[PDB]
RNA sequence: GAACGCCCCGCCGGCGGAUGCCUCGGCCCGGGCGGCGACGAAGAGCGCGGCGGAGCGCGAGACGCGGUGCGGACCCGCCCGCCCCGAGAAGCACCGACCCUCGAACGCAGCGCGCCCGGCGCCGCCGCCUCGGCGCCC
RNA sequence: GGCCCCGGGGGCGAAGGCGGCGCGCAGGCCCCGCCGGACCGGCCUCUGGUGCAGAUCUCGGCAGCAGUAGCGCUACUCCGCGCCCCGGAGGACUGAGGGGGAGACGGGUUCCGCGGCGCCUGCAUCUGGCCGCGGGUGACUCGGGCCUAAGCGGCGGGUGAAG
RNA sequence: CGCCCGGCCGCUCAAAAGACCUGAACCCGGCCGGCGCCGGCCCGCCGGCCCCGUCUCGAAACACGGACCGAGGAGCCA
RNA sequence: CGGCCCGAGGCGGCGGGGGCGACGGGCGGAACUUAAGCAUAUCAGUACGCCCCGGAGGAGAAACCAACCGGGAUUCCCCGUAGCGGCGAGCGACGCGGGAGGAGCCCGCCCCGAAGGCGCGCUGUGGGCGCCGCGAGGGGGCCCGAGGGCCCCGCCCGAGAGGGUGCAAGCCCCGUACGGCGGGCGAGUAGCGCUGCUUGAGCGUGCAGCGCG
């Protein structure tokens, strides 16, 4: 909605900014082989309740 | 349950050394038809009892007796049986390299 | 038309986010939770679920007063700093 | 590296105010120049280092300002659970009856032996 | 036999202990034998491996003697000069093949202000059992 | 007839993940312990790393700050930094502080507003200040 | 739990796998060759979550069927190296209750620029609401904050074993 | 390393163990051989042979369950 | 106009509120199930709902049990049939006896009256286990990618529990055994009548409402 409340506002603010891969730096740090961050979401399969 | 048990009366013994951990309790008729003519231990002594000796129920706590005025004797045999048992431990008393006396005091 | 035309009806919100639990349990109409019972000044608890019990309870979360108190009692020295304060 | 802490006890008031300006404003430089490297690290800890002096200094002083009132600020009391706070001290709890002390007092406790 | 019964002998305890142990106890826990030579002098047996030692290999296919440029904690594992990877190229860089502690011989040891004195402290300790023995 | 299909006289390839061996995990019994909170708990939200998503941790002093002890060469990548008879990396234990919004949750509301220039919630106990009554009296 | 005559068999190759002889009425057992790369047992006594073809059994893999059934909204073509993308020229459509221009609710970054084709775009792709990297929403006057509607809370107290 | 424009050759290693231990069955592709069970014969002829499990007086049944393969799967304890 | 009585607003110090899948205390309280049906009965004084503590809680120093040539507060362990019941299905205590543990006291009333905790009180105060640290003893020969393997000779042992190490290790490394620090006696009561629940309690086991007392 193009009216929201600054409360819903900051929560979305907040998945948007984590919804994010893997540094590659820390692939070498951390000696990883699972290199996918499961808790992405992408906006056309989310449900958000938020 | 057992090692428990030992354990937490190796410690009361010490900490009351050289006191035994048993009071002197009387002797008394088992109760029925089923089991009178033998005897076991009782609760405490009676005031009758402890007349006989020469204490009083303040100072037989003292030094180790136990004392039950609830009870009453039944009998005259009742008494006579309990004042030598009262009048033999107070022989075998010493009041203050000690020795601590283990078990029921005078089976 | 009970079916998937119906569906295409919805346009609301039902419940939103709760203060205290922070689900997605309040309901905007009646203002209450359905989570955790808010705003009523206990938790909503029952004993037909204890599944429900483990996902949100005491050690969940961060414990970081009762963490520190534990701590100092079995090998710190608050045992010691009553004596002091109990005589 | 950066400050000691150490080497800020000893200094006034006035020179550990006058310190923390410097670091704060530093900070934005640094922060500044990040958005537009190994100092800005150091910086951090240094202006911690010296709210930790200006906080250290200012409760040792208060501590005193009232360290024989009656009435205590609630910082300043003896740390204890809340179920400490509310027990009956030994005293309270040894505490006898008249008649029932001076009875105590005649009949003692007394050692003794007991023979096979 | 144990006898001390706060000490475990379960294989899973014992192997979980071998991983996840702190930094301190893994540090102990790569140690190895002094020389004859060094064992006269210090009266010591063992010594915990440390970067600038020297150290004399057996036991193992990469035999030698060299010094410690590196330790793998993590790995329990020493790096030590000379002991490399068989390399591929004649110009290509050198690769060291890891070495445990426990198949070398430390022949020199690096010396510092806490060196001597943890020396001089696990003698003392070690006169005090050979009194009351 | 050939080919397709089927069997295997044998030699090789696929697809799939059984079997065997392995285990920083579960389960059972026993022993300890029994230690939260208006001095703001349990729980929730948001934010914090030089390059930083998740989880652990921490709170605008934020991937930590100080003090006493101990320890004595490292800090998973790229860098920084430390290096020495003390100059001090990893690690450990106790102690002192910091401690944003919501929550028993406390000026009202839940994100917007006040009264007053310290501040400003409810109940109860003990005291105290100021008071009401054609209660009993004077 | 025991034994296995200088203290049972093992990298001079354990368990398992694939073929092939033998022994036993049989359940099954033993040996050899190849594979594999670290553990395994014969006899006596003890113990049990101890033997599968089926239960419209449970979970996992997977065949024939089979290159089979199948892929509303009038429509694209020529040239540009040319793709359904972009340009120019032509031919048509939606037809002002619009396949147009904008808000409310819901969604939550899908918006923009540059790059790109591993996934997706049930055909293709150089396209893209897809993927990577940077960015982006400015109010005394617009709305929210204020007022009250239908309602909903609160109220010395009242009631109920309590909630 | 080299050669062609992903492949080949080959390098590390005891070994590719190469995205990973071992790697069974069902099912499939290439080369080579041939045209259901029991019995006799060296071998494609002759002889015999209905689909199992189940309830049932009675099942090959036009009675029901079952495409195939693996692993799990039901009289224990007080 | 003051006192006492009964109330109101404010201020200060102190206390309460919420949290837990156990154990513990107080209330409300099922049905499936069994009876080869089903109403009493059973399941069960259980599930579940509400309230309240603690490190334990509850209980407790006889308005007790008994019938003896008698015991003697409470709790817990071992041991075993009176009885209830469509007298069906089912249900069910306890004393004596053997052990663990053992501990006893107060207020009201009465006497003295402020002797007290003194802005109160004569409508009655006061007295009668965990923290530290040392820690013994094996070589030579074949072989392997690698010796913890094979052959042959030894040492330590209060330590042959075990983990690691390139393949089965007392002697390669950490540990393991042997030790130091802190250390004169209770009233709307008891009882009784009627009614509801509960119990093995049977012309009443325990509780409760109302009337009486
Ligand atoms: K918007
Ligand atoms: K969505
Ligand atoms: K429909
Ligand atoms: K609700
Ligand atoms: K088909
Ligand atoms: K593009
Ligand atoms: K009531
Ligand atoms: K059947
Ligand atoms: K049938
Ligand atoms: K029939
Ligand atoms: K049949
Ligand atoms: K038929
Ligand atoms: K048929
Ligand atoms: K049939
Ligand atoms: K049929
Ligand atoms: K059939
Ligand atoms: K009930
Ligand atoms: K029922
Ligand atoms: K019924
Ligand atoms: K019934
Ligand atoms: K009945
Ligand atoms: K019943
Ligand atoms: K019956
Ligand atoms: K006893
Ligand atoms: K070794
Ligand atoms: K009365
Ligand atoms: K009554
Ligand atoms: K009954
Ligand atoms: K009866
Ligand atoms: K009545
Ligand atoms: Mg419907
Ligand atoms: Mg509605
Ligand atoms: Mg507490
Ligand atoms: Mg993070
Ligand atoms: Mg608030
Ligand atoms: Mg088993
Ligand atoms: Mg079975
Ligand atoms: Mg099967
Ligand atoms: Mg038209
Ligand atoms: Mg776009
Ligand atoms: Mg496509
Ligand atoms: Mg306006
Ligand atoms: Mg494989
Ligand atoms: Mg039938
Ligand atoms: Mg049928
Ligand atoms: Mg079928
Ligand atoms: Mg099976
Ligand atoms: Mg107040
Ligand atoms: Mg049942
Ligand atoms: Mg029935
Ligand atoms: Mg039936
Ligand atoms: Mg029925
Ligand atoms: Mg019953
Ligand atoms: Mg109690
Ligand atoms: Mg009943």
């Amino acid at each position: 909605t193009a009216n929201k409340t600054l409360s819903r506002k900051l929560r979305l603010a907040k998945k948007t900014k984590t919804n994010k891969n893997i540094p590659r730096w820390v692939i070498a740090k951390d000696h990883l082989k699972k290199t996918w961050n499961y808790k992405r979401h992408h906006w056309r399969r989310s449900h958000l309740k938020l | 349950r057992k090692i428990r048990r030992r354990q937490t009366r190796l410690q009361k013994a010490k900490a009351i050394f050289p006191c035994p951990l048993q009071k002197l309790r009387p002797s008394v008729t088992r109760c029925s038809q089923k089991f009178n003519l033998t005897q076991r231990i009782g609760r405490g002594f009676t005031l009758r009892e402890l007349q006989g000796v020469g204490l009083s129920a303040g100072k037989a706590r003292q030094i180790g007796i136990a004392v039950d005025p609830r009870r009453k004797n039944k009998s005259e045999e009742s008494v006579a049986r309990n004042v030598a048992r009262l009048k033999e431990y107070l022989s075998k008393v010493t009041i203050f390299q000690a020795i601590q006396h283990q078990g029921v005091v005078m089976p | 038309s009970k079916g998937t035309a119906s569906f295409g009806k919805r346009h609301t919100r039902i419940h939103g986010s709760c203060r205290r639990c922070g689900k997605h349990s309040f309901h905007l109409q009646k203002h209450e939770c359905a989570s955790c019972g808010y705003p009523s000044a206990k938790m909503r608890r029952y004993n037909w679920s204890y599944k429900s019990l483990r996902r949100r309870t005491q050690g969940t979360g961060s414990m970081s007063h009762m963490r520190k108190v534990y701590r100092a009692y079995n090998s710190g020295t608050l045992k010691a700093n009553a004596r002091k304060y109990l005589a | 590296p950066g400050l000691k802490a150490k080497d800020l006890v000893g200094l006034s008031q006035e020179d550990l105010q006058r310190k923390l300006a410097d670091l704060k404003r530093e900070l934005l430089s640094l922060r500044t120049m990040k958005a537009t490297i190994a100092r800005f690290r150091v910086c951090k800890k240094d202006v911690a280092r010296v709210l930790t002096v200006i906080n250290q200094k200012a409760r040792d002083e208060a501590r005193a300002a009232f360290e024989g009132a009656e009435h205590i600020p609630k910082t300043f009391r003896p740390r204890l659970t809340h179920a400490m706070r509310c027990q009956l001290t030994e005293k309270q709890k040894r505490l006898l009856p008249s008649k029932l002390m001076k009875r105590k007092l005649q009949f003692p406790k007394l050692k003794y032996a007991v023979k096979v | 036999m144990k006898l001390n019964s706060a000490v475990t002998a379960s294989r899973r305890k014992c192997r979980k202990a071998y991983f996840t142990a702190n930094a301190e106890t893994r540090a102990k826990m790569m140690s190895s034998r002094l020389s004859k030579e060094l064992r006269a002098e210090h009266k010591i047996k063992t010594m915990p491996i440390r970067r600038g030692d020297i150290v004399e290999i057996f036991t193992g296919g990469h035999k030698g003697t060299g010094k410690v440029v590196e330790v793998r904690r993590r790995d329990y594992k020493i790096c030590v000069e000379g002991i490399n990877q068989k390399a591929r190229n004649p110009e290509a860089k050198p690769v060291p093949y890891p070495i445990h502690p426990s198949n070398c011989i430390i022949k020199e040891l690096y010396m510092n202000g806490s060196r001597y004195r943890a020396i001089k402290r696990r003698q003392e300790r070690n006169a005090e059992r050979l009194a009351r023995i």
